[PDB]
């Protein structure tokens, strides 16, 4: 039991440490998603002549871009984390057969969060893509509420096993 | 006393940790100046944080 | 004027309170060095045995 | 009477031994339930909107499973201490038949 | 931030926790000194051949 | 007693090497740092320390 | 303003960021610290040798 | 234990050269107030900085 719960401790703080790798990579999600939301909000305005929402148009892809390569780019011990793949992933948390916790992470990937292809060449989909890029960060917080909430489980747990 | 199994210093030990744990998720809030750093800081003031940065 | 009750709404959630998490840090200071003091005592604790007829 | 009682103080510490593992257990149950309530105080709160609460909710949902984790899981010897199966349990704490001290512990 | 949560992953794995390794340090130690005492005295033990009868 | 061979100052002495050879592991880790300074100490954590320092 | 985005490109690469560099200077003071410590206690190691029947 | 080889302090006075060392390439680039100050810290750091200083 002392052996097994000392590998239960140290597997819970492996545990700890993937959530984090992957929660602060949601971090830079959240802080692209902001960008895209201000950046939609301006391009919104029909005061905007046509090359000055192309000229938006190319930050949003581009941010796009960039939540897809977080997304598919993140790793823990070269498992991707938020690509949409970390999933029924088990923690052995006890000293005895099958004690798990479970890591579940939905994918975060620019489609995984209908970020792909926000259009902001009018106010009617300028608009559409502040909707989007809502809905997003709504996204990027229910599953960082989830993987903080799982950490707090095994802050728990560490100081149970210990 | 036991020769193998100084239990006066693993407790000390198990206890100096949980102190160095406090201390590191102290000074992460000194260093970056914000409360929730981390979604397991506080899930609530996370996700409504973002909403008002929004 | 929205914008500065938000901010300051935000603020409020999540800018760290540096008056209040420098109490904080100070506390868990001052046990380390304590947890420090004692793990170190603790491990000398048990050159009792030495004496003990060897 | 000697090696009985040396038995009965061994087993009184096996006792003792026992009792601090459950003890110890029910000390992250505090932390979890004075988590639990401080989380629940802040979503009481009619400021928090349906996605607040339900990022309260995950918290308040992953920490209830963590109480049951602490008892179906916290053993001595292989036995469940915190389950409700730790129900009249006799140490024996003498050097004759049937010196108890009864060990009853409900589930948590 | 990958770098520095994998230093930390890494660093949880590898590097030496300098305060519970010095509890295990302490522990040999004393049990050297302890066995070196007991050696000591098992090369003393047969000298109670010396008295019988020679 | 036999004379020909102390068998409690063999058992002293086998004991002793098990508690000196449990030292210098110990006082390889705080001299260097490290916790795994060589795979026999963690063929896993070896694997992914080296990915993770990679 | 080529040149200022040139001195900034070799500064990058070049001049020491002091900050990250009292890092790993404090790193490796403390080491030399535990490392002289680890050193002076292992050449007074063998001292047990001596009691030994000798 | 072997009287002739303290390996326990050999192993330490080996891994104090490892520190020691580490640190003196440290406190130059603090004195110096260079990252590279040597083309063995880094050929192409050298090799691009030196094209941007020129």
């Amino acid at each position: 039991q002392v052996r097994g719960l000392n590998k239960a401790s140290d597997n819970a703080q492996d545990g700890v440490s993937l959530i984090q790798v992957a929660e602060g990579a949601l971090s830079e999600t959240h802080s692209i998603l902001q960008r895209m939301n201000e950046l939609a909000t301006q391009a919104a305005n029909d005061t905007n002549t046509t090359s000055d929402r192309t000229a938006v148009q190319q930050e949003i892809n581009q941010l796009a871009s960039e939540i897809t390569r977080i997304a598919s780019t993140t790793q823990f011990n070269t498992m991707n984390l938020i690509d949409g793949n970390f999933t029924s992933k088990k923690l052995q948390v006890g000293s005895l057969c099958g004690q798990a916790i479970t890591i579940d992470i939905s994918d975060m990937s620019a489609t995984g969060l209908g970020v792909s292809g926000l259009v902001v060449s009018s106010f009617s989909a300028a608009g559409k893509a502040m909707s989007a890029a809502q809905d997003a960060i709504s996204y990027v917080s229910s599953m960082r509420s989830k993987l903080g909430a799982l950490q707090n489980r095994l802050e728990h747990t560490i100081s149970n096993l210990d | 006393m036991v020769v193998q199994h100084n239990l006066t210093a693993m407790n000390a030990n198990r206890q100096l940790g949980i102190t160095t744990g406090a201390q590191a998720k102290s000074s992460e809030k000194l260093s970056s100046g914000y409360k929730i750093n981390r979604a397991a800081d506080d899930a609530a003031g996370l996700t409504i944080s973002e909403k008002m940065r929004s | 004027n929205i914008s500065e009750n938000t901010s300051s709404a935000e603020s409020r959630i999540r800018d760290t309170d540096m008056a209040e998490e420098m109490v904080e840090y100070s506390k868990n200071n001052i046990l380390a060095q304590a947890g420090q003091s004692m793990l170190a005592q603790a491990n000398q604790s048990t050159q009792g045995v030495l004496s003990l007829l060897q």
